[PDB]
C-alpha cells in the first residue's frame, strides 16, 4: 500500500 | 486459553483484516505514522491512538479482559477517523462501511 | 538555468501543486519496494524515478537542456506502465498526471 496523507492505493 | 466471547472477537478481529474488507480497512490496518503519512497534528488532537495492529496484538497478548475491552479499542479506533478528519473525506466513509461491518457481527453474540 | 528551464520549473511546480493532488501524489516520493515488499520492482525497473528526484536535479542544476528534464519525467510514467498491470488504478493515475504535463509541455518557445 503507498499511503501518503489519508490516500491508498494496492500495489501487491 | 480465550474464553468463548473473546474466541468470537478473534473470528470478528480476523474478518475485518481479510482480503475482504481490504477496500476500504486499509487506513486502520498499522498505526498512524504521523512523520511517515506526513500528518504533522495528528498526535496534537487523537492522544489515544489506536489501530487494528495494535489491537490484535492486544489480543494475542491476553491484555483483553471481557469482550467489552475489546470494543472499546476499535471503537476508539473508529472515533479518532471521526474526530480528526472532515466529514466529507473517503477515508470517514471507509470507517463508516468498517464499522459498520463491525457492529453487525459483535451484535450477535451470546 | 536558462529561459527555456525556467518553462520547465513552472511545470513541476504544476506537477506538485494542490490542484493535481488527487492523482499526482503517487510519484511525489521515490517506489519504496521494502515498505511495500515488491522484491521484483528493481530487477524490472532499473531506472527509477519520481518527482521528488526530478526537483532535486532541477535544483541541482543537473538538467542540461528541457529534453534532459521530460526524458526523466517520461522515464517517471515509463516506470509505472512498464511494471504495474495496464487495469491496475496506478495507470489512469499516471495517464492524467502525464495528460497535464504532455500539455503543459507542447506549448513552450
Amino acid at each position: 500500500w503507498k499511503q501518503w496523507k489519508k490516500y491508498g492505493l494496492k500495489i501487491c | 486459553k480465550l474464553s468463548e466471547h473473546l474466541r468470537y472477537c478473534d473470528s470478528i478481529l480476523r474478518e475485518m483484516l481479510s482480503k475482504k474488507h481490504a477496500a476500504y480497512a486499509w487506513p486502520f490496518y498499522k498505526p498512524v505514522d504521523a512523520e511517515a503519512l506526513e500528518l504533522h497534528d495528528y498526535h496534537d488532537i487523537i492522544k489515544h491512538p489506536m489501530d487494528l495492529s495494535t489491537v490484535k496484538r492486544k489480543m494475542d497478548g491476553r491484555e483483553y479482559p471481557d469482550a467489552q475491552g475489546f470494543a472499546a479499542d476499535v471503537r476508539l479506533m473508529f472515533s479518532n477517523c471521526y474526530k480528526y478528519n472532515p466529514p466529507d473525506h473517503e477515508v470517514v466513509a471507509m470507517a463508516r462501511k468498517l464499522q459498520d461491518v463491525f457492529e453487525m457481527r459483535f451484535a450477535k453474540m451470546p
